[PDB]
């Protein structure tokens, strides 16, 4: 038989609430980095990659063969 | 400002009645005075049928429907012109 | 049996006779725009005075007769004169906006210019001064009619009051011919809007506040008021400074600056 | 025992486990044997048996920490009854369809929607990400 | 004066639950149904 | 215009849009961020049979409650407000277009030069050609050169409209008795959608608008020809 | 003593959601109701002109 | 503040008061329980001898089930205390609420 | 200038204002317009408080500042103490 | 003459949403002119910006309601 | 002895009984008027009719569910019920004028009524902008019979502003400063302050529209001189405010459910949710014309109004984390109305959130009169004002009737509810930020997923409407009597029994000054 | 003009369970039966009027 | 909260009752209208 040791008694309810909150900024970061990466950063590379060559003339011709417009035969 | 007067003592009755027959009365008969002198009627203007006068985007509920509340035959022209 | 000061209001049928008159009076303007009728209405205006009346009667009932109106229950009606009068301020202030917009910036229809073209407002050192001087002197007679009754005075309360009440009379038939006089109506553009309904919400608070001294002036005849105990009489006091407070401002902005 | 309506200006009982001490015993009057068993209590505690002393925390208390602190199935209940209303509404919708609702435009028919959609891609609707942007304008078909 | 406590301090009865049903059953159901009786009678004009 | 089961904007059709693409995006981060903390921090207070329950001082943590917020606003303001005042900038159009609104239709005057104008009618259902948009097609559309800074005047002949094409990111009301100016600028050709955005009556659902962005040759000899 | 959700709460769950799941499965399904999912993937284009 | 050790000797003092009354042994452990901790085992022995001073066997068992319910989760604790407990239990003939059974649902 | 006329409230004052007037001339404040003052709260020298009936709500202040209000009922018989701070209350029905 | 005209030019005393003003400042500024000019014997052609201006920026029923009024009498701008 | 107790009434619980029964039974016609809107969206094409049928609808749904649902609840019916108990006051200080603030309410819905059934009904959206809702384009009585009962309920609710402003002052006990009163009290007398305020300023402007309609008066109507804009700054200087009038009494029931059920003596941090209930009152006032960022105002202006409407998330958020810190450490109680205000704290964080993304004037330019509006205030409105509402009714339905509700049957109402107002408007987001307009009868074909869904979310909120009904028959037909609750020393409301008697506080309570 | 507040206090204080809008005697029976009978009457006047407005007329 | 049992018991049976007359109470009336629809405008 041996005595069971003495635990941690006092401010169970502080020490757990810091350990999440301090884990809840954490995650915050690793959130905002993943939402820069996958939605914004992906956003402005989506529109730099669109406009880097793109002929607004040879758009317009396609889109005048395909007969879309009205002052454009 | 403390605009002319004085005693600041007793703000009392006796001292409103001092400025109600001393002050506030004789500046009544004053602009009597001065109105009841520019009063008699001055001549009305040339009737000119502008657009952003002379209302009518419904009539009126009394009348005819064309003619305001306090209509003056003298001085409020209707939509067409003055009255006969 | 109570141990606290305040005032169990004994069952009323009144808020339910003004509510009702409300709904008469409103569906009675309806008709009278649409229908061409006016017989709502006045059934609507005739129960409004009639619960009016009958309200404030027992008001004076369970106050002067029957003792209800302790100092608690006078510093609440105290505050709910305050804030009645806050409201009304702030109703008033509506009306100023509508005009400091309109004059401000003058449309093109009027001429882009303020007063509009065809406008020719009315000389404001003539009867609008007039009328200035006419609420001003009634706020001083009205305050000597306070000292008068806190110093015991019978007398000199009903002379002062007399005056005043006189004086509101005086400005509503002056304002009365005014508005028949003027060359211009409520159907000239903007500047017929604004300054009728302005002056004439303000002209109603003149008749308003005159009949709420007249009352006071007959309950001073009859000895209601004790020289400490007249909350009556110094909210009709209050609700007249509002009403000079108010015309100040309108002469002012719409007679003065505005002409 | 039997907790009466005239009496709420009355300290009560409470069994809540933030409150473990309440302001009045459970059971306030007393049996000839539990006026004996108070008696035996001012003696050592050691001299009671095991159903004295459970009497003794039943006259003080009603429930144990253990018995007001139990879980109980009702959350079976509550979801599965949220499920079955929640079900009965698609009941109503099922109704309004074939009731209320008439056709749909004739722009909703397969072809003029094939129709539509390559003219939309015609006029390159939505092209930098939302729509013809993914199409494949080289191979003529959806991207992968 | 009044009645006082539980089913007393209300302007309906409670005291039998199917008339109580009843009448809560006019109270809401007429609350819910008048819109749709007012499109109908805006329908049914014009 | 949208496309079925779209989640957000429209593609942007110009840089201004482009600008609030990218804004959104962040504040939509920020908006993710806190509705997530907050719940979490709601789970997570709920979620222990630990228990404090007598007095709690407020003073320190009401000071973090404060402050992150503050520099959370102002970390919106900077970028909102720098794209208001590029919105607002002078750039010098090279065309204006006017628009009257109606019930239910759009009016559109160019008048620089020739006294060019016309109505613009929502294509009824009955009547749109294959592979055309239910509600969004009008018989006469907006043309206008692409690439090119346009001041767009916009107003009413009867009640409120409001003058909206979600790509180009405009939304300009139409008062009677105002002209109110806005600038479009297209970077691309095409055919961009917009609808009435002021309730207006019977018809508010059924008065759309339609530009249609082409070079400013083809955008002349059309002019011409609408004469 | 079993209360109503030892007794009933096991059967009041299962009836629920399978009921639940069974009827808006048909709703979504069997009804004609449009849903008008999004043409990428889905749709062949056509020549409309 | 003060030390863990100040309150502590703060709340023995407090029971230890030979003759506390009902009211007072009622009203430490009810706000005794609204602190972020479980009690030192030398304050629940002071509060277990009020109780027996008391006479009241039933609410030394209460307090034992109210240091295992401010454990929460932390199963560790309740059996430390009352391994600390021991000769005081034995000494008082108080029972466990496990051994009376109380722990049962 | 002056004269008379008016009633005073020692006068014409009636009813419950006339009574809460003249208590008040007494000293006494039998319609509670007044904060009872706290004694030191012991059980030897409890706050007393009056009351027409045999219980009467007590509310506890228990430091000066505090926003939270304890309330309880405090009923005729021996001195009942506040649950949050123990400052002692005796009931004295009249 | 210093032509060329696009459109009416960026003008900073109206640099707002709002360009009710500019309009109307800009038809007032050619009728004024065009009376100084047909008055004292002289060319409107010199009033032509504020034409171009005007007709830029004003809607077609402004100008239709502002010419018909100036016909009429009832036009309340000074010209 | 029934016409005196109920229609002479100068009682204050019974006149909040009253209030709650009228709050009531005006939530069945704003529900109808819902699932119209949604009927009607929930295919594509014309279900009723052409936008008029439909903004008619639109427009009584939303007067119906501000003036006569949240407003009567709220203010007349809790508040009527629960001030004078909270703080130990016999009645209201005007315990008869408060009859006429009640029965005004009838009147009032008569007009509004009677606007939908004559002519084609006001169909102008709840803000009744013109010249739509003028003369030529919405001529005949509908447009007056509308502003006639906003007069009714406006007057009806200064004269309430008047009375609990002078209670919540003057009826409170010698010793107690407004410092010891709780938050609830404070919220209505924050909310009466600013119904005092900016009803007036709505009367002057609706009685502006009442002249030009029928005086020929030109305020609005640029042939006279006159500017719709004006109406849009009169009727936004009142509106705003109007929303923290609408939410600020929630915020005090949620501040009394989260402290009761956590089991705790106290909200976390008093004075600071005094000072930030405060804060959102006086900022309320200042940020209107963010309702008008497309009607072309100067840009400086726009930025002025996009900053002062973004400061309000400061004390807002000083609440929610105060609300958090409430519960952090409670013994927490899973009881319905907890479930509502857990509901609240974040569904109404997440509203607030898109009312953040809506303050920035540059976005608000695409997001304007669309649903992504439409999302952002039934958030606050749906899921806060109403969670609110509901936590309240659950929780002090035993207080005002002395008996029980079902607890298993108010958590399955909780449930349906949250899923229904979630499916309803979760999916609004996404028809905003793509472009449908608000107001619109129908919309382009590619908005349909959407809508369907939505409507589909609607009639899920009406089996939960249905089944509030039945739950409260169920109580009133099983009469469980309350016996015990807990926390009465920091709930003074209950200290008298359930239901209190007619007369509370004859005796007024005794507190010393120490 | 005598101060006759006294006789009136009596005659309101008098025990005799009448309301205050009723205490003064018969004449207050009469004016509340005057006013409650125009404003029911009125109010069901209303409702004819609104029956009459709700539906077209010609 | 504590309160004493039920003095008027609703059975299972009687809440199934009251359930179904309150639904229907909403249902009948508005499905009816709505039933209706057509024969209201195509009239
Ligand atoms: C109860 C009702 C209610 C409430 C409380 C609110 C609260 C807010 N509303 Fe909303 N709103 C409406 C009801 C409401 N609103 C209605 C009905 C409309 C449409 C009117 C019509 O046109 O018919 C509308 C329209 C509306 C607009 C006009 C949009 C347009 O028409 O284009 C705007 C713009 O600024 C706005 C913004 C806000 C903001 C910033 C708040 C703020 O008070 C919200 C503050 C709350 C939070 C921010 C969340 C909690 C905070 C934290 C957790 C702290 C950390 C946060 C940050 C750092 C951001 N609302
Ligand atoms: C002599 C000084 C005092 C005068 C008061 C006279 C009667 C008016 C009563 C006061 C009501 C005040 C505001 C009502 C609005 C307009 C009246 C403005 C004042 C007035 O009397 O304006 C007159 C027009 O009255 C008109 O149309 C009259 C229209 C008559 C119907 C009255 C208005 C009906 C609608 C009232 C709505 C009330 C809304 C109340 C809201 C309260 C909200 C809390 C001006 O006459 P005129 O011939 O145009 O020009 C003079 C030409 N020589
Ligand atoms: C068109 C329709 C318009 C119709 C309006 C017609 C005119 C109404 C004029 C107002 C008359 C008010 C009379 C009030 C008499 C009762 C009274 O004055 O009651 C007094 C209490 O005050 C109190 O309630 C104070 C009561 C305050 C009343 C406030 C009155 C203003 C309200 C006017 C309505 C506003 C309309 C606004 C429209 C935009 C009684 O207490 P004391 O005086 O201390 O006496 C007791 C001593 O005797 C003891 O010794
Ligand atoms: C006991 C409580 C009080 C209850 C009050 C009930 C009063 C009911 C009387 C109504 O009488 C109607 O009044 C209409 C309008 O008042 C009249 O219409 C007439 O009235 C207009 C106004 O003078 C005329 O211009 C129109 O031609 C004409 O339709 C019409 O003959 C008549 O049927
Ligand atoms: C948004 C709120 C409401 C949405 C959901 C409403 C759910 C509907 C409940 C049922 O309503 C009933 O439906 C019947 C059809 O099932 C209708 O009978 C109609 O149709 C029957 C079957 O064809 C005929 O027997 C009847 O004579 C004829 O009235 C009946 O009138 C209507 O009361
Ligand atoms: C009869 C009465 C005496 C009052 C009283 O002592 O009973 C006197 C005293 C003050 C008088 C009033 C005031 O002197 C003011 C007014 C003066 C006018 O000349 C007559 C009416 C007027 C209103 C007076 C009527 C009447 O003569 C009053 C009322
Ligand atoms: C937000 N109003
Ligand atoms: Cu035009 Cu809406
Ligand atoms: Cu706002
Ligand atoms: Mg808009
Ligand atoms: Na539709
Ligand atoms: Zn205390």
């Amino acid at each position: 038989s041996t005595a069971l040791a003495k635990p941690q008694m006092r401010g169970l309810l502080a020490r757990r609430l810091r350990f999440h909150i301090v884990g809840a900024f954490m995650v915050s970061l690793g959130f905002a980095t993943f939402y820069k990466f996958a939605v914004a950063e992906k956003r402005k590379k989506a529109y730099a990659d669109f406009y880097r060559n793109y002929d607004s003339m040879k758009d317009f011709e396609e889109m005048r063969k395909a007969g879309i417009f009205q002052s454009a035969k | 400002a403390s605009a002319a007067k004085g005693d600041h003592g007793g703000t009392g009755a006796r001292t409103w009645r001092f400025l109600t027959f001393g002050l506030a009365l004789p500046s009544v008969a004053l602009c009597t005075l001065n109105s009841w002198l520019h009063s008699g009627h001055r001549e009305r203007p040339a009737f000119i049928p502008y657009h952003h006068l002379r209302i009518r985007t419904k009539p009126f509920s009394w009348g005819d429907g064309n003619h305001t509340f306090f209509h003056n035959p003298r001085v409020n022209p209707l939509p067409t012109g003055y009255e006969k | 049996h109570q141990t606290h000061a305040y005032h169990m209001v004994n069952p009323s049928p009144w808020p339910l006779t003004g509510a009702l008159s409300a709904l008469l009076m409103t569906s009675g303007l309806t008709m009278w725009f649409h229908f061409n009728s006016m017989t709502l209405l006045m059934i609507g205006l005739t129960t409004n005075m009639l619960t009016m009346y009958q309200w404030w009667r027992d008001v004076i009932r369970e106050s002067t007769f029957q003792g209800h109106h302790t100092p608690a229950v006078q510093k609440g009606l105290r505050y709910g004169m305050i804030l009645f009068i806050i409201s009304e301020v702030l109703f008033f202030t509506g009306f100023f906006w509508a005009f400091y917009h309109s004059s401000l910036a003058p449309t093109p229809e009027l001429g882009g210019c303020w007063p509009p073209t065809g406008i020719h407002p009315l000389n404001p050192l003539e009867v609008p001064l007039l009328n200035t001087s006419v609420l001003l002197a009634s706020g001083v007679s009205i305050t000597w009619a306070h000292h008068s009754l806190m110093e015991g005075d019978r007398k000199h309360m009903l002379q002062a009051l007399f005056i005043t009440i006189t004086l509101g009379v005086y400005f509503t038939l002056l304002q009365a011919s005014e508005y028949y006089e003027a060359p211009f109506t409520i159907s000239d553009g903007v500047y017929g809007s604004t300054f009728f309904v302005a002056t004439g919400f303000h002209g109603l608070h003149v008749i308003i506040g005159s009949t709420f001294l007249i009352v006071c002036f007959f309950r001073q005849l009859k000895f209601h008021f004790t020289s400490n105990h007249h909350f009556g009489f110094e909210a009709a006091a209050w609700y007249w400074h509002f009403v000079d407070v108010v015309w100040l401002f309108l002469y002012v902005s719409i007679y003065w600056w505005g002409s | 025992s039997v907790v009466k309506s005239e009496d709420y200006a009355l300290p009560s009982y409470v069994d809540r486990r933030d409150y473990p001490l309440p302001d009045v015993a459970h059971v306030k009057n007393l049996s000839a044997s539990q006026k004996a068993l108070k008696e035996k209590e001012k003696a050592s505690w050691s001299s009671l048996s095991i159903d004295e002393k459970v009497e003794l925390y039943r006259l003080k208390f009603k429930e144990s920490f253990a018995e007001m602190n139990r879980s109980t199935n009702e959350w079976k209940t509550v979801v599965g009854a949220a499920m079955f209303f929640i079900g009965f509404t698609a009941l109503l919708l099922i109704w309004e369809k074939h009731y209320v609702y008439g056709p749909i435009p004739h722009t909703f028919e397969e072809e003029w929607v094939a129709k539509q959609t390559k003219r939309m891609l015609d006029m390159k609707v939505a092209p930098i990400q939302g729509f013809s942007a993914k199409w494949d304008y080289d191979k003529n078909e959806w991207k992968k | 004066h009044y009645e006082e406590g539980p089913g007393k301090n209300i302007p309906f009865s409670v005291e039998n639950k199917w008339r109580l049903l009843a009448m809560m059953t006019l109270f809401f159901g007429s609350g819910f149904a008048a819109p749709f009786f007012i499109v109908r009678h805006q329908l049914l004009k014009k | 215009m949208a496309y079925p089961m779209q989640l957000g904007f429209q593609d942007a059709t110009s840089p201004i849009m482009e600008e609030l693409l990218h804004f959104h995006d962040h504040t939509l981060m920020i908006v993710f961020l806190i509705s997530s903390l907050v719940l979490y921090i709601i789970s997570l207070m709920l979620t222990t049979k630990l228990t404090h329950t007598s007095t709690m001082d407020a003073q320190e943590v009401e000071t973090i409650w404060t402050i992150l917020p503050a520099i959370i606003l102002i970390l919106i303001a900077l970028p909102s407000l720098r794209i208001l005042y590029m919105m607002d900038e002078i750039n010098n159009p090279s065309l204006t277009v006017k628009t009257m609104g109606h019930q239910w239709y759009w009016s559109y005057e160019y008048t620089d030069y020739e006294d060019l104008s016309f109505d613009s009618y929502m294509i009824p259902t009955s009547e749109l050609k294959p592979g055309e948009l239910r509600l969004l097609e009008v018989d006469n559309r907006v043309v206008l050169p692409m690439e090119m800074t346009i001041r767009m005047l916009v107003s009413s002949e009867d009640v409120l409209h409001s003058w909206a094409v979600p790509s180009l990111g405009l939304k300009t009301d139409a008062i009677p008795g105002r002209l109110n100016q806005t600038t479009l600028m297209s970077s691309r050709p095409g055919l961009y959608y917009g609808q009435c955005s002021e309730i207006c009556g019977s018809n508010h659902s059924f008065m759309p608008i339609v530009l249609e962005l082409v070079p400013l040759k083809y955008f002349e000899k059309w002019s011409a020809s609408m004469l | 003593a079993p209360d109503f959700h030892d007794k009933y709460g096991n059967a009041v769950l299962a009836s629920g959601a399978t009921f639940c799941v069974a009827v808006w499965v048909y709703m979504a399904t069997q009804i004609g109701i449009e849903w008008n999912p999004s043409p990428v993937g889905r749709v062949t284009p056509k020549e409309w002109r | 503040h003060e030390t863990d050790e100040e309150f502590d000797a703060r709340w023995v003092t407090y029971f230890n008061k030979p003759d506390i009354d009902a009211w007072e042994l009622r009203k430490g452990m009810n706000t005794l329980v609204g602190y972020d901790l479980v009690p030192e085992p030398k304050i629940i022995d002071a509060a277990l001898r009020a109780c027996r001073r008391l006479n009241d066997f039933a609410s030394a068992v209460r307090i034992l089930e109210v240091v295992k319910d401010k454990a929460g989760p932390h199963k560790e604790i309740y059996p430390y205390v009352i391994q600390e407990l021991r000769p005081t239990l034995n000494e008082l003939g108080i029972s466990t609420p496990e051994e009376l059974g109380l722990d049962k649902v | 200038a002056s004269g008379g006329g008016v009633p005073t409230d020692e006068e014409q004052a009636t009813g419950l204002e006339r009574e809460v007037m003249l208590a008040a001339r007494k000293g006494q404040d039998p319609y509670n317009i007044l904060a009872p003052k706290a004694t030191s709260g012991t059980k030897e020298d409890p706050n007393l408080v009056p009351s027409i009936t045999n219980k009467r709500i007590v509310g506890c202040i228990c430091e000066e500042d505090n926003s939270t209000v304890i309330w309880f009922w405090l009923h005729k018989g021996e001195a009942q103490r506040c649950p949050s701070c123990g400052t002692h209350y005796k009931l004295v029905p009249h | 003459k210093i032509k060329n005209y696009q459109t009416a030019p960026f003008d900073s005393r109206f640099p707002n949403q709002n360009q009710t003003r500019n309009c109307w400042q800009n038809y007032l500024d050619f009728h004024r002119c065009e009376k100084a000019m047909t008055a004292k014997g002289g060319d409107v052609s010199v009033c032509e910006w504020y034409r171009r201006v005007y007709k830029s920026l004003c809607p077609i029923s402004w100008v239709s309601t502002w010419d018909d009024r100036r016909a009429e009498g009832t036009f309340p701008g000074k010209i | 002895m029934f016409i005196n107790r109920w229609l002479f009434s100068t009682n204050h619980k019974d006149i909040g009984t009253l209030y709650l029964l009228f709050g009531a039974w005006a939530g069945m016609v704003g529900t109808a008027l819902s699932l119209l809107i949604r009927a009607e969206l929930g295919q594509p094409g014309t279900l009723l009719g052409d936008d008029q049928i439909y903004n008619v609808v639109v427009t009584a749904h939303a007067f119906v569910m501000i003036f006569f649902m949240v407003m009567p609840i709220m203010i007349g019916g809790f508040g009527n019920w629960l001030v004078p108990l909270m703080i130990g006051a016999p009645d209201m200080a005007f315990p008869r004028m408060n009859n006429m603030s009640f029965w005004l309410l009838p009147p009032s819905f008569l007009l509004l009524l009677a606007s939908s059934m004559v002519e084609a009904g006001a169909g102008t959206g709840w803000t009744v902008y013109p010249p739509l809702a003028g003369n030529l384009a919405h001529a005949g009585a509908s447009v007056d019979l509308t502003i006639f009962s906003l007069h009714l309920a406006g007057v009806s609710s200064i004269l309430g502003a008047i009375n609990f402003i002078t209670t919540i002052i003057n009826m409170k006990p010698p010793a107690m400063s407004q410092y010891q009163t709780p938050l609830f009290v404070w919220s209505v007398m924050i909310t009466a302050v600013l119904l005092l305020l900016s009803l007036p300023v709505l009367a002057a402007g609706i009685t502006m529209l009442l002249t030009d309609r029928n005086l020929n008066t030109t305020f609005f109507d640029p042939a006279g001189g006159g500017d719709p804009i004006l109406y849009q700054h009169l009727f936004w200087f009142f509106g705003h405010p109007e929303v923290y009038i609408l939410i600020l009494p929630g915020f005090g029931m949620i501040s009394h459910i989260v402290t009761y059920y956590s089991g705790k003596k106290e909200p976390f941090g008093y004075m600071g949710m005094v000072w930030a209930m405060m804060s959102i009152g006086f900022l309320g006032f200042i940020v209107w014309a963010h309702h008008m960022f497309t009607v072309g105002m100067d840009v400086d202006t726009r930025a002025y109004f996009t900053s002062a409407t973004m400061i309000i998330a400061i004390p807002t958020g000083v609440k929610v984390f105060s609300w958090l810190a409430t519960l952090h450490g409670g013994n927490i109680k899973w009881s319905p109305a907890m479930m509502w205000a857990l509901g609240f704290i974040f569904l109404f964080t997440v509203g607030g959130l898109t009312g953040i993304v809506l303050a920035n004037s540059s976005l608000d330019i695409v997001l304007h009169d669309t649903y992504y509006v439409v999302a952002h205030f039934h958030y606050v409105l749906s899921m806060g004002a109403v969670f609110a509402i509901m936590g309240g009714f659950v929780h002090w339905f035993p207080l005002f009737s002395g008996y029980t509700l079902n607890d298993t049957w108010a958590k399955i109402h909780f449930a349906i509810m949250f899923v229904g107002v979630n499916m309803t408007f979760f999916p609004q987001h996404f028809l905003g930020l793509s472009g449908m307009p608000r107001r619109y009868s129908d919309y382009p074909d590619a908005y349909t997923m959407w809508n369907t869904i939505s409507s589909m979310g609607s009639f899920i909120s009406l089996t939960a409407v249905m089944l509030m009904v039945f739950i409260i028959w169920e109580a009133f037909a099983s009469k469980r009597e309350v016996l015990t609750v807990d926390l009465t020393t920091t709930n003074l409301e209950w200290l008298n029994g359930c239901p209190p008697p007619y007369h509370t506080f004859e005796e007024p309570t005794y507190v010393n000054l120490k | 003009f005598e101060n006759r507040v006294a006789e009136k206090q009596k005659l309101f204080q008098e025990d005799n369970g009448l309301p205050v809008h009723l205490k003064g005697g018969a004449t207050d029976n009469i004016l509340y039966r005057v006013t409650m009978t125009l404003c029911l009457g009125g109010t069901l006047y209303s409702l004819y009027c609104l029956g009459w407005a709700s539906f077209p007329h010609k | 909260i504590t309160a004493k049992p039920a003095k008027t018991p609703t059975s299972p049976k009687e809440q199934a009752i009251g359930l179904s007359v309150t639904f229907l109470s909403f249902l009948l009336p508005a499905g009816w209208v709505l039933y209706h629809l057509d024969n209201y405008k195509k009239s």
